[PDB]
RNA sequence: AGUAGAAACAAGGCC
RNA sequence: GGCCUGCU
């Protein structure tokens, strides 16, 4: 029952910035290509606080990850979840 | 006799008997504390600002049946115009001072017996025996402890019952008191002010006064008997200790 | 030389001699015309405080409400509304986690008294906005209004005798399509749903008085009768809750308030080993009532009454639901004055919404154009926040919380801090290895406090090294010290009457002794003083005088005629025997064996007409309200003598269109005088029952008329006439 | 089963038993058997009670119909039929009238002959069941009980039965009525057993309707129902918001700590303006005395006699002329209310018995001087709205002024000795404790200190004043009065004396709300010329009106003698605050016999007689341009005495609002002081509240000077 | 005029 | 001119 689609990474700088949003509790995961699946936000993780803020829309069904101050470790796979429902995820290389 | 016909006069009035019919006896309380009358907010200012007017206090309608209209050189007593909210009318303070000169006299022999608790206080400070003042800092520390020293070991409610049944004994309803403290207080309380007639509402309430313990938090240093807290005042200050024994001890 | 007396404070500590800053000596300052202005103002502040906020009109009111919760977090110093719900419902819970089993006992005892609680509980309050005429009254003025209001529409629950029924018609009233009310000038005038509405979510304004300790006057409010029983409730439950809270100081007196104080900053320093360094805060919250949500109020007691009957649920959610809507009187209005005519207009509040701008000036002009647009019939929305502290104890509640969020078990940091809260004040003893932890450790806790919509006053706050600080005009220096300037304005005559009057004035100048640190000679001189201006005012002189009052031949006759003159009261002209050691002892007993018989008998009558008992609550009981601080009530000793007379009343209402209320007043005084002849307990204990008075009197007649005949005066003749007086009485009834 | 009872019994006894069913509170259409049967006993109570009377005998004597008598009393008086409440009250006053026992069920009846109760009861089972099971449930009774039941049987134990058995048969036909009449309806199946005693219920305080929706708008932004809202509230759990929200939050919110050093408070900046000017009641430092040395007492006398009997004591009475005018007002007015005073004192003084208080004539003069007739008329909205010139009330900050030099030599004289006691306090207890003997004697101490000062003159001065003007405006609201400033002081000789400062016109006092101002014009008689520090005197217009000659070696002065006449006002509050000055007093003597105390807390031993006659220690109690001067614990109380006089004559909210704002400061100062580290969040927030305090009040911004100098020399 | 200070008093209303 | 009220 619940789609959800990732918009918004790519390729970008040490230092800059990126919107991630999902269009669809909800829950921003990433995975790296040599391990299984980190927590993002929902709350933040430690190696991403301070830099990267979650907030949605709730009129507009989307979760938005406003990425800031990244850095080569961000490097990831970015995947929605919905609390059951994954997206397939949006590639952000840093 | 008398009741039951003004009674009769007041529902002999179409007003007084609505009043009468549809209020229910729980809302007693509401009619009987209605009124148009605020609460005054600066007691003081009043007191000594009407205190200057001829006809400052209130009084009972029956003051101008036993108290003459005017004294000896024509100052008014009393006069006839009633209160804004009531039946009394305003009368001068003199008519006071006059009930104390020629106003109809009784016999106050039971007075001590009815205000056991002041009565008590001054036999207590009349035989008391003073000592040397001696100056030294005192550590005053804040305690709660009991002010009354006649409370009977009873609560507000606890001893409720028993004044009832001292005064009213018709309105006690449903409660017949159980413990035997209380049985042997309203034997003594009962026989002793069988016949007073200061008033039963005074009565009562000077009862709960004396049987019902009261409790409130000083500062103390020393002391701590019910009997020596009321001279709290005269025995502990911030530098000098004064020595006391009530009469009781 | 030039005489200074600041310069005196180079030798004593100021805490020593903070009695000499103290002007409480002087008139206090008083408003003397409307307070629509600071109503205006205060409705204004309290919207822009919250601006960020979001819009929005209730459907029912029809009103413009705004709901800042959640609201963007404040970026600069100034005073914020913006609550968050999670950071305070988080609060709460740590609350509970370091007090368990605070809110379930605490609901178990306010779900008891209020399925217990009577109406009549409601009477004993001081004035209430009436909106049966729309003006402040007495509460049981107010009460028995409504009550007669809601008995003429047909919402007759409240005749069960409980306060939670009364409150059921309460609710049952505001689905009304149309209600029905009295007003003289009798007119019956009809009132739709949303005039109802508006009438009963409404609050009536007024200014301060009696103020001291600031140059500009502030605006209080009060509430109507419906929404007073749910306010009750909540303050129950938040009370019960607080007296569980060590950190609160509001549901206790001023001694116990020192106490806890002295506790609190002897376990703060005393566990602070050589190595941490300790500071108080000395704080004042700068709009303390404006930046107060209801609906966070909501949030923190539906938090607390979890897994609770629904009915109590709801019974104590229905308060903050109502303040969140409350609606405020903009007050008196507005006095203009033409001097080229000559002459002065009073145009009502009510106007502010249609009346032109050009008799305003420039700052009124702007506080009416910014106040419009949240106009609604003559009154003004005010959801963004409280008043005047109607909800003081679950302010005190978040405040509490606040102070136990720091127990260095949520701090997670070195520092950590404690103290104690009394609403718009507390004293914060903050505790941290270095100066650099005390800094954060402040920082996070106003950080904190500005997350829960509460602000810290900077210019008004202070932070030196513990030992030293204030709490409510409490100088706290190594030790509490006495100041006795508060206590001042009370050494004069209350105004009650001439024994209550002695005997406040002595049993005040016995405690400002034992609590006050009042000296022996400053005791016995205030004595002196309090006796002369009594014998000024009651004009009641020595007698062997010469002072021609008004009184004062009555005086010397009385005089003349005693024999032993020592015992004659000082309200008759008596010497005074009164010392430090006669303090405690009403004047009539201290004077009893030196009066003489035929003088004792006249003064403690019971014929006499002067004195009055109404009620037990009003025998002995004062209402003085103390300076700086809410109205107290006192216990006075007091023997009832002639001189226990009760003042002329104000007499004034006799050339207003209420002058109906005084007739009203005196068939009422009749028929509960009547009544208590029937019923000697009715002053007492309030009666209870679901009958009609004629019932029971008529019926207590038929017993009493019997019994008092099987033993005493009645007589056969007599009795069968009292039974068929109570047949007669009984047929009129009928017709 | 209800039609029955709509059948067959009367109306009486069917709105009895519904209001017995609403006694308790259940409803009557779940379960209506109850009714039935309860109202059949409250029947069968009727019945039996009914019908049966008693004369002076026993033998009830019984009639069908009571005839018209005396001879109506009734054999058994009903228990039930009445409330819970009366119900026991019909039990304790029986009890108590009729010495007996106090059952603690209901009873039903009560009789003479056998003096007791009867608990009447019906049931559908067989009696001899019935009787001992009630009879278990009451505990050792003496009230007889009696029951039936419908199979027609009756029993009793003493095999006792009241009263007549043709009345029994009535009660069993009536029984059997009730039995063969359900025959007809057919209730048994049920009847015998129909109650079980079931008693419960549930609260419920449903929200619904308009109040439901307004719940509904009283929520979080984000939420939309209550349901909702308490819903996630009871599944909510602490994870941890706090610290997100603090760590997004913008760290520009924060409460850093200045630290407050000797270099940091700079003194507080005074108004500029035009020099500050007079504001008392009456003239403080300039004022002079025209005695009689009578021996009268302080309320012994009658004013009028005592002021004309000193006025006359005075020889050298000139034409009075203008010397210094008001400046904004009509001098001449002035001029001639003086002489219209001296003239009807003069008038008094020619007839017979001086009064005790005197009304003067309602001339245009002090038509003006007491502003009559000059309130603007108050009129309707809805009459003037084209009058341009129609608008608020003049509401801005008052007009500042600037200190002056006077104010200080004013308090500096206030507490200077005098040649004269200006107390004379009243009588107290004989001292009887040690304790009471070492408070009197520092009584007497401080009395002796104080007496002798221009702040206890002071303190009368007002005191009689407010007192007379308060009773004269209470008493005459609606004419014009004279009332002479009277005070009586005693010489060092110990001859008593009076002294007579001048004369007050009290006007119309109609003074409804505490804030009402009643004016009055006064008169005061002085040396002090007005053409030194005219600043000072802007509202008062001096006259020149005699010479004086007092004792001086510099062969005799000969001075002038001026005339300081005013138009002032007070209000109910300000008199009632100005004739209560003598606290100021208090609050003195309480600061120094703390201080007293305090200091012998460390000497075991009282310090009171060496600190008033050695006066080796000494308090900063003033600068000189030398420095700091100290002064003996006398000048203290008599410094401290004159501050308390000072703020309860120029009272006003500049003073409150600075007393607390730099009392704040203050503190902060100790604090450094005593190297507490003291610390501030915004010191100029303080120092901007301080400052907006001081505007035009001399007092205020003399407290204002003095906090500057004691910052100047303190920090250091 | 005067009192006082963010608005008022310097009598009110009723005939 | 006559009368009413002084916290309504």
């Amino acid at each position: 029952q619940v789609q959800l689609q990732e918009s918004g990474g790519g390729l970008v700088q040490a230092g800059e910035s990126l919107r991630l949003s999902c269009a669809a509790g909800m829950g921003w995961f990433r995975q790296a290509p040599g391990k299984e699946r980190e927590f993002v936000a929902s709350y933040a993780m430690d190696f991403v606080k301070g830099r990267f803020t979650i907030s949605r829309d709730n009129s507009k069904n989307t979760l938005y990850l406003q990425m800031n101050s990244l850095k080569p470790e961000d490097t990831a796979v970015y995947y929605c979840a919905a609390a059951k429902y994954w997206g397939q995820g949006t590639q952000v290389t840093v | 006799m008398e009741r039951i016909k003004e009674l009769r006069d007041l529902m002999s009035q179409s007003r007084t008997r609505e009043i009468l019919t549809k209020t229910t006896v729980d809302h007693m309380a509401i009619i009987k504390k209605y009124t148009s009358g605020r609460q005054e907010k600066n007691p003081a200012l009043r007191m000594k600002w009407m205190m200057a007017m001829k006809y400052p206090i209130t009084a009972d309608k029956r003051i101008m049946e036993m108290i003459p209209e005017r004294n000896e050189q024509g100052q008014t007593l009393w006069s006839k115009t009633n209160d804004a909210g009531s039946d009394r009318v305003m009368v001068s303070p003199l008519a006071v001072t006059w009930w104390n000169r020629n106003g109809p006299t009784t016999s106050a022999v039971h007075y001590p017996k009815i205000y056991k608790t002041y009565f008590e206080k001054v036999e207590r400070l009349k035989h008391g025996t003073f000592g040397p003042v001696h100056f030294r800092n005192q550590v005053k520390i804040r305690r709660r402890v009991d002010i009354n020293p006649g409370h009977a070991d009873l609560s507000a409610k606890e001893a409720q019952d028993v004044i009832m049944e001292v005064v009213f004994p018709n309105e006690v309803g449903a409660r017949i008191l159980t413990s035997e403290s209380q049985l042997t207080i309203t034997k003594e309380k009962k026989e002793e002010l069988q016949d007073c007639k200061i008033s039963p509402l005074m009565v009562a309430y000077m009862l709960e006064r004396e049987l019902v313990r009261k409790t409130r938090f000083l500062p103390v240093a020393g002391g701590t008997s019910s009997v020596y807290i009321e001279v709290l005042h005269l025995t502990q200050g911030t530098c000098w200790e004064q020595m006391y024994t009530p009469g009781g001890e | 030389m030039d005489v200074n007396p600041t310069l005196l404070f180079l030798k004593v500590p100021a805490q020593n001699a903070i009695s000499t800053t103290f002007p409480y000596t002087g008139d206090p300052p008083y408003s003397h015309g409307t307070g629509t202005g600071y109503t205006m103002d205060t409705v204004n502040r309290t919207h822009q405080y919250s601006e960020k906020g979001r819009w929005t009109t209730n459907t029912e009111t029809g009103a413009p409400q705004l709901n800042p919760i959640d609201g963007p977090l404040p970026e600069d110093n100034e005073p914020s509304g913006y609550a968050q719900t999670d950071c305070v419902l988080e609060a709460m819970a740590f609350l509970e986690e370091s007090h368990p089993g605070i809110f379930e006992n605490s609901c178990l005892e306010t779900m008891e008294v209020v399925q217990q609680t009577r109406v009549d509980k409601l009477t004993q309050g001081r004035q209430t906005y009436d909106w049966t005429l729309n003006r402040n009254q007495p509460a049981a003025t107010a009460l028995a209004n409504t009550i007669e209001v809601f008995r003429s529409n047909g919402l007759t629950a409240n005749e069960s005798g409980r306060l939670i029924d009364f409150l059921k018609d309460v609710m049952e009233s505001m689905d009304k399509e149309e209600m029905e009310i009295t007003t003289h000038f009798k007119k019956k005038q009809r009132l739709n749903k949303r005039s109802y509405l508006i009438r009963a979510l409404t609050l009536n304004t007024m200014t301060k008085d009696a103020e001291r300790g600031k140059l500009k006057r502030r605006a209080i409010a009060t509430p109507g009768m419906q929404i007073r029983g749910f306010v009750y409730f909540v303050e129950t439950l938040a009370r019960s809750i607080c007296e569980k809270l060590e950190q609160s100081g509001l549901p206790v007196g001023g001694n116990e308030k020192k106490a806890k104080l002295a506790n609190v900053v002897r376990k703060m320093m005393t566990n602070s080993q050589d190595t941490e360094l300790s500071f108080t805060i000395t704080g004042d919250n700068t709009k303390w009532n404006e930046n107060q949500n209801p609906r966070m109020f909501l949030a923190m007691i539906t938090y607390i009454t979890r897994n609770q009957p629904e009915w109590f649920r709801n019974v104590l959610s229905i308060a903050p639901i109502m303040f969140s809507n409350k609606m405020a009187r903009l007050g008196k209005g507005y006095m203009f004055e033409s001097k080229s005519m000559k002459l002065r207009t009073q145009i009502p509040a009510e106007m502010l919404a249609s009346i032109d701008l050009k008799y305003f000036n420039d700052s009124t002009r702007k506080k009416i154009e910014k106040i419009r647009p949240l106009l609604i019939d003559g009154t003004a929305s005010l959801s963004p926040g409280m008043m005047m502290g109607m909800f003081n104890m679950l302010s005190t509640v978040l405040g509490v919380s606040i102070l136990n969020l720091g127990q260095k078990r949520y701090t997670k940091t070195t520092y950590w801090w404690d103290g104690l809260q009394s609403s718009d004040d507390f004293a914060l003893i903050v505790n941290a290895p270095n100066h650099e932890g005390i800094q954060a450790g402040v920082d996070r806790f106003y950080r904190t406090c500005k997350l829960l919509g509460i602000n810290m006053s900077k210019k008004k706050s202070y932070i030196n090294r513990t030992g030293t600080f204030e709490f409510t005009s409490f100088f706290y220096r190594y030790g509490f010290v006495a100041n006795f300037s508060m206590e001042l304005p009370s050494f004069g005559v209350s105004g009650i009457n001439e024994s209550a009057d002695m005997s406040i004035g002595v049993t005040v100048i016995k405690n400002n002794m034992i609590n006050n640190d009042l000296g022996p000679a400053t005791a016995q001189m205030a004595l002196q003083l309090f006796i002369k201006d009594y014998r000024y005012t009651y004009r009641c002189h020595r007698g062997d005088t010469q002072i021609q009052t008004r009184r004062s031949f009555e005086i010397k006759k009385l005089w003349e005629q005693t024999r032993s003159k020592a015992g004659l009261l000082v309200s008759d002209g008596g010497p005074n025997l009164y010392n430090i050691r006669n303090l405690h002892i009403p004047e009539v007993c201290l004077k009893w064996e030196l009066m003489d018989e035929d003088y004792q008998g006249r003064l403690c009558n019971p014929l006499n007409p002067f004195v009055s008992h109404k009620e037990i609550e009003s025998v002995n009981n004062a209402v003085m309200m103390p300076a700086h601080g809410p109205a107290k009530n006192m216990e006075y000793d007091a023997v009832a003598t002639t001189h226990s007379w009760i003042p002329k009343r104000n007499r004034s209402i006799l050339n207003t269109s209420q002058r109906g209320i005084l007739e009203d007043e005196q068939m009422y005084q009749k028929c509960c005088n009547l009544f208590e002849k029937f019923f000697p307990s009715s002053s007492y204990r309030r009666p209870v029952g679901i009958s009609s008075m004629v019932e029971a009197m008529v019926s207590r007649a038929r017993i009493d008329a019997r019994i008092d005949f099987e033993s005493g005066r009645i007589k056969k003749e007599e009795f069968a006439e009292i039974m068929k007086i109570c047949s007669t009485i009984e047929e009129l009834r009928r017709q | 089963m209800e039609d029955f009872v709509r059948q067959c019994f009367n109306p009486m006894i069917v709105e009895l038993a519904e209001k017995a069913m609403k006694e308790y509170g259940e409803d009557l259409k779940i379960e209506t058997n109850k009714f039935a049967a309860i109202c059949t006993h409250l029947e069968v109570c009727f019945m039996y009670s009914d019908f049966h009377f008693i004369n002076e005998r026993g033998e009830s004597i019984i009639v069908e119909s009571g005839d018209p008598n005396a001879l109506l009393k009734h054999r058994f008086e009903i228990i039930e039929g009445r409330d819970r409440t009366m119900a026991w009250t019909v039990v304790n006053s029986i009890c108590n009238t009729t010495g007996a026992e106090k059952p603690k069920f209901l009873p039903d009846l009560y009789d003479y002959k056998e003096n007791r109760f009867i608990e009447i009861g019906v049931t559908r089972r067989e009696v001899h069941i019935y009787y001992l099971e009630k009879a278990n449930k009451i505990k050792s009774e003496k009230t007889h009980i009696h029951i039936f039941s419908f199979t027609g049987e009756e029993m009793a134990t003493k095999a006792d039965y009241t009263l007549d058995e043709e009345s029994r048969a009535r009660i069993k036909t009536r029984l059997f009525t009730i039995r063969q009449e359900m025959a007809s309806r057919g209730l048994w199946d049920s009847f015998r057993q129909s109650e079980r005693g079931e008693e419960t219920i549930e609260e419920r305080f449903e929200i619904t309707g308009t109040m439901r929706r307004l719940a509904d708008q009283s929520l979080p932004p984000n939420f939309s129902s209550l349901e909702n809202f308490r819903a996630y509230v009871d599944g909510f759990e602490p994870n941890g918001y706090i610290e997100g929200k603090l760590s997004q939050m913008s760290k520009e919110v924060n409460a850093r700590i200045e630290p407050f050093l000797k270099t940091t408070p700079r003194p507080l900046r005074l108004p500029d303006g035009p020099p500050c000017s007079q504001r008392s009641k009456f003239l403080l430092m300039d004022a002079l005395k025209l005695s009689i040395e009578d021996p009268s007492h302080e309320g012994e006398g009658i004013p009028l006699y005592d002021a004309i009997k000193c006025m006359r004591t005075f020889f050298g009475w000139k034409e009075p002329n203008v010397v210094k005018p008001h400046e904004k007002g009509i001098n001449p007015n002035y001029l001639l209310a003086w002489k219209q005073v001296l003239a009807e004192l003069q008038d008094i003084e020619n007839e017979e018995k001086i009064p005790k208080t005197k009304n003067m004539k309602k001339t245009s003069q002090l038509k003006w001087a007491l502003g009559e007739n000059m309130a603007p008329e108050k009129v309707d909205f809805d009459d003037c709205k084209d009058v341009s010139d129609l608008k608020q009330y003049d509401s801005d900050e008052p007009e500042l002024r600037s200190l002056a030099s006077w104010i200080q030599s004013e308090f500096n004289k206030a507490c200077e000795l005098t040649d004269s006691s200006w107390i004379e306090l009243d009588e107290i207890g004989e001292d009887v404790a040690p304790i009471e003997h070492i408070a009197s004697m520092r009584r007497n101490y401080f009395t002796a200190e104080v007496s002798h000062c221009r702040a206890t003159e002071y303190i009368m001065k007002g005191v009689y004043i407010n007192t007379a003007l308060l009773n004269a405006s209470c008493a005459a609201m609606d004419d014009f009065q004279l009332i002479p400033m009277i005070s009586k002081c005693r010489t060092k000789e110990g001859r008593r004396k009076t002294n007579l400062y001048g004369f007050i016109i009290k006007g119309r006092s109609h003074l409804r709300n505490d804030t009402d101002v009643v004016n009055f014009v006064s008169m005061e008689f002085s040396l002090t010329d007005p053409r030194l520090e005219p600043h000072k005197w802007e509202k008062y217009c001096v006259l020149e009106i005699g010479d004086m000659l007092l004792r001086s070696a510099i062969g005799q002065v000969s001075r002038p003698m001026f005339l300081y006449v005013r138009t002032n006002g007070t209000s109910k509050i300000k008199m009632k605050w100005g004739m209560e000055m003598r606290r100021c007093l208090l609050q003195s003597l309480q600061q120094i016999e703390s201080m007293i105390e305090a200091e012998s807390s460390v000497k075991e031993k009282d310090m009171t007689k060496e600190f008033f006659e050695n006066k080796s220690e000494t308090w900063p109690i003033g600068e000189s341009p030398k420095g700091v001067e100290e002064g003996s614990i006398g000048k203290v109380c008599r410094t401290l005495l004159a501050k308390s006089v000072f703020n309860s004559l120029y009272a006003s909210p500049q003073l409150e609002g600075f007393s607390a704002e730099s009392r704040k400061l203050l503190l902060i100062v100790q604090a450094l002081r005593d190297n507490l580290e003291p610390g501030t969040f915004d010191l100029g927030g303080l120092y901007e509240a301080i400052e907006e305090c001081l505007i035009n009040d001399p007092w205020v911004l003399l407290n204002a000077s003095w906090f500057n100098s004691f910052l100047t020399h303190a920090l250091r």
